[PDB]
């Protein structure tokens, strides 16, 4: 016998809904019925109705189980998750969708929507991809599930309806390790520190490996203290990234009062209309204000609004900016350009700007 | 009120994570009171209390600690220790287990229920559905429950294995591709499962200088964000002409403003509508997907399908944030994907031999150059790899490209060149 | 008394034609009459014609004296040079313009032309800016004056008539310190080495200050060799820039068979229609073949004709490439793309690409 | 022939530099034979002979120079020594003197004649009109002649001083500006002259980490290529509306395709034309000049004039070639130009204090950052300085921007912060 290993996940093909399995790779066209409901028509003429709801990522197994209890009714025992942590059910009897939606929102209270129709040209706001925060992570400057909750509560009307003239991703990273799609989102909330690390000369001898810690500093702010057998931080060079704490339990830089979030903007992953683009810092620091984080939510909302109100059909935040420029951007969004926004990260090579970071080329 | 700060977040129209945590404890402690075989019933409450403490403190209460793993594997379990281990004994150990997700996150009810039973038995009751990399996250168990939980996962009727962490191949992920999508240029899911299977040892047993990620996008819309979130993004594409159902374009043209919404929005002006006919100059087309996005009943990807491979994607750390750039302009994707596999393995052999401790593949390419990288994958340089030629004349030339001279003989004489 | 010093150049206003002095800063408009001939109309009603001629830049004092005799005859004793080293005369009597052009042509062999007319949208090729090459300089990879002559002989027809659809500047640097604006030229010829230096240890010891010669290497391919009081080169990091020989006579790297020129393309200085741009390598290397450099001249001509044949009115080389992409540029010019042209100059910061290198912004 | 290779370069239509060299040789040799006072009658012939051997060898025959100067100056004369000086003694020393040009290269024949009489007496007879920076080049003399050559230059009816070289303020230069050009936004020639005279000492006596170059352009067309070829690019601009003569535009409309050659070519779509009247949305205009260049009888730069200052332009060495970037969006240019001098003097004191050996201002700014630079010239950060905000969150914050905290008190307690 002995413990079985290296057997992988279960094969996906055995786990598909009958109709889905039957028309694998033989679809004819999709059609967004209303928000949160997409109709898919197969070449063989068979019809399925994909039904999307928003989850809070973090799920209790009992919630998961009630979803299963839901799937055994309306979707033949079948369901998927999306790449923004939405739950999707598969309906084949279309006179049943408006009940699935009722029952879900009454059993687990999972909103329908998080969809978009580029055909007409009216988009919903979808889920916020996020990380761990104070729930499970040891290096967060901000809490994810808390900020997500607050923002989504404010921006609820956008998720259920197709209110926006183009697609908008909001994303969250709890620190500079930027987990998720956060470095390429239309709007990104990034956890930062504003204070340098104070060496724990004690824990450094006992735990850390000094040469590799020193080696992890992007600005060369660290140097081995030979005496002494510890690390010296040159404060003039430290931009408080917190990488050194990743390597070394002896390098905390947490200051409850000065940790907070930066807000970046104008990222894009898709090829469509214009090339993919990295996010850009437009709001240097907002504080942690648990539980409701009003400073942060007000700025996020204020950026979204200013963009909704002015952008053409399809024109995404970065494309808007392409059109009006950073001058008119800053004025319209009502934000302030300060010196913090002038890039000074020396290490990234210029030649990257000359590489084709996109599948857009001619044959 | 035990948690007055967190309670404020059970309000609102959005589903509450606080409500997920309070449901977990309440029913797990109801489970253990009913004599059920549950080892960490206090797990969720302990976590709730620590989260309430953190909310007042405005600081995390998790710390560094021991490396932890199952027998046979190197990655998959992430160790976590609370710095309130004596005040809250239950979350003193609160480990994450990364459970491998099936391609495109499709699931039967049975499958999910098998996961529910195991975790309810050995862990907290909290999960992430889904993690960013794509794994099912099991959130909160102790060191001594790791192995038996994993044996039970393996022994399920629908059995799940451990995902990846550390300096290994991370769990691959895919878009929904041909399961639901009419836009898909290859079978993403099958590619994703097959790669997960082929390199089980690389995923389970970390031997590399750092982590490595593969993500599979059915087409250029990149619905799994592969170009940013994976070192090796396999994004679908085509080589022949876009298929144009001319009568279907008319349908659209009865209610849509194709001039403004489609034509004038073409990156290269490849697509035209004179009110009578649609013309696409596929020589001019960059295959950005927009027109097909606008008109999916009428427009389709061409028949000559494969994938473009973007190399280097990563978050900022050390050398900067990278959307992946073009490595292989066109590659076939057909089972058992040996052309793709040759590429991946050649990259790993070189990366393992040349890479520094915690150097991502993109940083290695930056350091060593595109010339060395391309020879390693045995591909020739191509104008499509760059947005523009270099802006300086400081080129390296290989010894063999030089004309024989008195000077080259001097270099040979000394032992340089 | 003592020797006069610190007195500066003669004051230009004393050296202006009376009509130019009178109408200074009081012009109504200019009009390009024909190639080489620009009419300037003042608010006073005064009209002056500015007549432009090509020059080899290197002048005999006896040529200068001839040009003076001519200026006394046709332009009241006044003349100027331009920022591309053309020479201009000032004529108040329009009936004397052709007499001037013909006498210049006869006496000194300088051709009338070098002009362009944005209004009608027809452009001449003006003079090539260039440097000392083998005539005076100790660090050249190529000659300057020989190459400019051989190229201008082949492209002559473009100097004397307005035959091109947009501006095109051709510039030449004899080495990579690229004296001139060769780094921002529509077509740039830049001399390069392809072989590393061989340290002459005796000369380094005698004459070279080691730490600053070491610090002049952009790749960190130079290290001090304390033992032998000299420098060692890691040939594997050297890309033959020659900067160390600039610093140190014991670091020569010249190889008459492997020195040669790269051809770069698509610089722009002006703001008109699109932002300025640095030039880009499209031919890695062509050999020195004095006196006529046939291979280099062939490539320059091939690139110019391909652009001129496909370019729209006002569309300079870079703007043509903005339209067609680099894929078609390479096909249409018939050039080969090789790994050489993939940028690997690591020291330059990415953030520079985020700075506004242009006077174009909104108020 | 004694010069069969250079002889080939007497053929062809373009005026020959070889003819220039031979003409000098024949006529210097003739003057000396007639008993005129010519010190170097054979200089030009020697140069010819060396150039011929250089053409045969495909290599320079000049070596690194001894340092040479006129009494009282440390810059302006470049020593050049032939490696062929035993074979060709007449070019054994062949130094260059850079002679400061009048602003915009404007001369009278009396001025030029004085230069020719002096150079004929003390040098080879060979010259460059002009060197790239802008200077007249006296091409080839011996050490013992530099001082008395300089003395004659200074005693001319119209006298000429030496220009800049080495680690100094180089000879500033200017486009023709208002002398000829209806586009000029300020008096380039006057500003250039005033700077040259104000900073005679900084020019003649090198004191700095490296060289520093200033160039004056009357408007955004930049006809002296200041942004690429000077560390401090003063480029004329305006703040108010473009002046539009409507009846001149209609005169243009009658023969010129305004829509295609003007309207469609504006970078910002700020300028419309409808058959009757031309409209410019001066809030959208970025003063690129194209419409004005296109319709000079109809369109002019606005009345509130001044300059934008672009900082850091240089050739490649060390850290890469630079087109200068926006340092000062708008400065006034009114004599005696105190505000510009203020900015210059602040930059120079800071750069002399902080700069490494052979570090250019551009490089120093890259190394110290834009905040330190801006504080030095006492200006605030402006969005017009960037093409885009930073793509990473690694910002430096100043001590006083932080909230007082237990941690900041810890930092104070230790002696950091
Ligand atoms: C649901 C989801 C599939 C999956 O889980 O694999 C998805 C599904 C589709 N995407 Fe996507 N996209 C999914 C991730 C994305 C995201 C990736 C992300 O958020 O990180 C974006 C990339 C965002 C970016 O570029 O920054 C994405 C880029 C697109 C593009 C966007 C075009 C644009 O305006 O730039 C198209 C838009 C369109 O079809 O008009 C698109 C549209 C679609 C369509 C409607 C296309 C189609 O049917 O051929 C798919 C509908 C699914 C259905 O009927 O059930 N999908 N798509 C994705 C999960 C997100 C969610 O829950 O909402
Ligand atoms: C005489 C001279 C200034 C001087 O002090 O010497 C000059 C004079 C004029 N320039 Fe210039 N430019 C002069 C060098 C330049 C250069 C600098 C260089 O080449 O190093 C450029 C920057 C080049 C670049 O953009 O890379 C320059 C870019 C322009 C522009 C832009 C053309 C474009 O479409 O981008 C204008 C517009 C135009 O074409 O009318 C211009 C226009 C003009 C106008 C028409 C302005 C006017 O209202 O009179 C002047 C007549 C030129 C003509 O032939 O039509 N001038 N001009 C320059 C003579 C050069 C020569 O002998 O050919
Ligand atoms: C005479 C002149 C060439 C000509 O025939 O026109 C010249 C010639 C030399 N240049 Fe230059 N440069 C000349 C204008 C330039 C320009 C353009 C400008 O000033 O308009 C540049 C680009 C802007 C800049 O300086 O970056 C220029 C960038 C350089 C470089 C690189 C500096 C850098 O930071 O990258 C070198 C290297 C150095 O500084 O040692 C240099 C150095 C030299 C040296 C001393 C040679 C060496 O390797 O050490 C040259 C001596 C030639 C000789 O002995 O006859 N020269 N050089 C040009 C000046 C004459 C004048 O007074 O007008
Ligand atoms: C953005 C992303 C990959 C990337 O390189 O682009 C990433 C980024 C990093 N993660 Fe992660 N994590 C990413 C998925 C996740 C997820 C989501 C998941 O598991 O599916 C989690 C939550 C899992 C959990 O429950 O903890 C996650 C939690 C972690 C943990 C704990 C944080 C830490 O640094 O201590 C590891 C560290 C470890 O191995 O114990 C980590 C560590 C890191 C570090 C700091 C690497 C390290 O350990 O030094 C990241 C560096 C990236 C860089 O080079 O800048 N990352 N990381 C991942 C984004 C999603 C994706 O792959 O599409
Ligand atoms: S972004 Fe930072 S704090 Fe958040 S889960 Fe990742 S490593 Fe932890
Ligand atoms: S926080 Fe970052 S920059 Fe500061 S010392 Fe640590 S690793 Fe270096
Ligand atoms: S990336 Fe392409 S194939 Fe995959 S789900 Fe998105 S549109 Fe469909
Ligand atoms: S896919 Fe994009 S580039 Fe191609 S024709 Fe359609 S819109 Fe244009
Ligand atoms: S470009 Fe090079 S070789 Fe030519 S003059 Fe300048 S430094 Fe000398
Ligand atoms: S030639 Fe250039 S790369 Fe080579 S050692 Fe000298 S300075 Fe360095
Ligand atoms: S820079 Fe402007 S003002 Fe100067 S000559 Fe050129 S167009 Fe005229
Ligand atoms: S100067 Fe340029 S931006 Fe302004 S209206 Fe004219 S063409 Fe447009």
């Amino acid at each position: 016998e002995g413990v079985k290993t290296d057997f992988g996940p279960p094969y996906f093909r055995d786990l598909l809904h009958p109709v889905i399995a039957k028309n694998y790779g033989k679809w004819k066209y999709h059609e967004v019925v209303k928000p949160g409901v997409i109709k898919r028509v197969a070449e063989s003429g068979d019809v399925i109705y994909v039904v999307r709801f928003g989850t809070p990522r973090l799920l209790s197994i009992y919630t998961v189980r009630e979803l299963c209890d839901i799937a055994d009714k309306y979707s033949d025992g079948y369901l998927r998750w999306t790449s923004r942590n939405n739950v999707e059910f598969f309906v084949t009897d279309e006179s049943k969708i408006d009940d699935l939606i009722n029952e879900v929102q009454e059993r687990v209270g999972f909103p329908c929507g998080g969809t978009w129709d580029a055909v007409k040209g009216e988009y919903g706001l979808s889920n916020i991809v996020h990380t761990q925060g104070w729930i499970h992570c040891h290096t967060p400057a901000i809490d994810a599930s808390g900020i997500v909750k607050a923002v989504m509560d404010e921006l609820y009307e956008y998720f259920t309806d197709h209110k926006l003239p183009a697609m908008c991703r909001i994303s969250l990273a709890c620190c500079a390790n930027m987990c998720g799609a956060v470095h390429a989102s239309d709007i990104a909330i990034v956890g930062i520190h504003r204070t340098p690390p104070i060496p724990n000369d004690e824990a450094i001898r006992k735990t850390c490996e000094i040469p590799s810690t020193v080696a992890a500093c992007p600005t060369g702010a660290l140097k081995p203290d030979m005496k002494n057998k510890t690390i010296k931080v040159d404060v003039e060079k430290c931009m408080y990234c917190g990488n050194c704490y990743t390597m070394c339990p002896g390098m905390p830089l947490f200051d409850p009062e000065n940790d907070g979030a930066a807000i970046m903007v104008g990222g894009k992953l898709s090829e469509a209309r214009r090339m993919p683009e990295l996010s850009k810092v437009v709001v240097p620091w907002v504080p942690n204000e648990p539980p409701r984080w009003p400073t942060l939510v007000k700025y996020v909302k204020q950026i979204l609004e200013a963009w909704a109100a002015n952008a053409n059909k399809h024109e995404r935040l970065i494309e808007w900016v392409d059109r009006i420029g950073w001058e008119r951007f800053f004025e319209l969004t009502g934000l302030e350009f300060t010196q913090h926004l002038i890039d000074d990260y020396r290490i990234t090579p210029y030649f990257y700007s000359e590489f084709r970071a996109s599948t857009q080329f001619k044959w | 009120s035990e948690t007055p700060l967190l309670d404020e977040l059970e309000k609102g129209p959005w589903p509450s994570f606080v409500k997920e945590i309070k449901k977990t404890a309440e029913l797990m402690e109801k489970a253990a009171a009913e004599g059920k075989d549950v080892k960490m019933p206090k797990g969720a409450r302990g976590l709730l209390k620590q989260l309430e403490i953190s909310y007042k403190d405005k600081k995390t209460h998790w710390k560094h600690g021991g490396i932890v793993s199952v027998v046979g594997y190197g990655g998959g379990v992430i160790g976590r220790y609370s710095d309130l281990g004596e005040q809250i004994p239950e979350v003193e150990h609160f480990h994450t287990m990364r459970i491998n997700q099936p391609s495109g996150w499709f699931y039967s009810t049975k499958a999910l229920r098998g996961l529910c039973d195991v975790w309810e038995k050995w862990g907290s009751g909290l999960t992430n559905f889904h993690g960013s990399t794509g794994d099912i996250i099991f959130l909160g168990t102790r060191s001594e429950y790791l192995q038996p939980c994993f044996e039970d996962l393996g022994n399920l009727e629908i059995p799940f294995d451990i995902g990846g962490s550390g300096s290994d191949l991370r769990t691959p992920s895919a878009c929904m591709g041909p399961a639901l999508c009419e836009f898909a240029c290859y079978d993403t899911l099958e590619l994703c499962y097959d790669l997960t299977m082929t390199y089980q040892d690389e995923l389970h047993r970390p031997m590399w200088p750092y982590k490595f990620k593969i993500k599979c996008a059915g087409c250029p819309n990149d619905c799994v964000a592969s170009k940013a979130r994976s070192d090796f993004a396999i994004i679908g594409t085509w080589k022949d002409d876009i298929k144009v159902d001319q009568e279907a374009v008319k349908e659209y043209a009865s209610w849509m403003d194709i001039e403004n919404e489609v034509v004038k929005l073409c990156p290269t002006g490849a697509i035209k509508w004179d009110g009578k006919e649609l013309t696409i100059d596929n020589r001019e087309c960059v295959r950005c997907m927009h027109c097909i996005n606008k008109m999916p009943k009428a427009l389709k990807p061409g028949d000559e399908r494969g994938a473009t491979i973007l190399i280097g994607g990563k978050a900022p750390f050390v050398e900067g944030a990278v959307i992946g750039w073009v490595a292989v302009p066109f590659v076939e994707v057909e089972k058992p994907y040996d052309e793709i596999k040759e590429i991946l393995e050649a990259i790993w052999d070189w990366w393992d031999e040349e890479g520094k401790f915690r150097e991502r593949i993109g940083e290695l390419i930056w350091r060593k150059g595109m010339r060395e990288f391309l020879k390693v994958i045995g591909r020739e340089a191509d104008v499509r790899m760059v947005k523009a030629p270099r802006n300086n004349p400081f080129m390296f030339f290989e010894k063999d490209e030089l004309k024989p001279s008195a000077y080259t003989e001097e270099l040979k004489k000394r032992g340089m060149w």
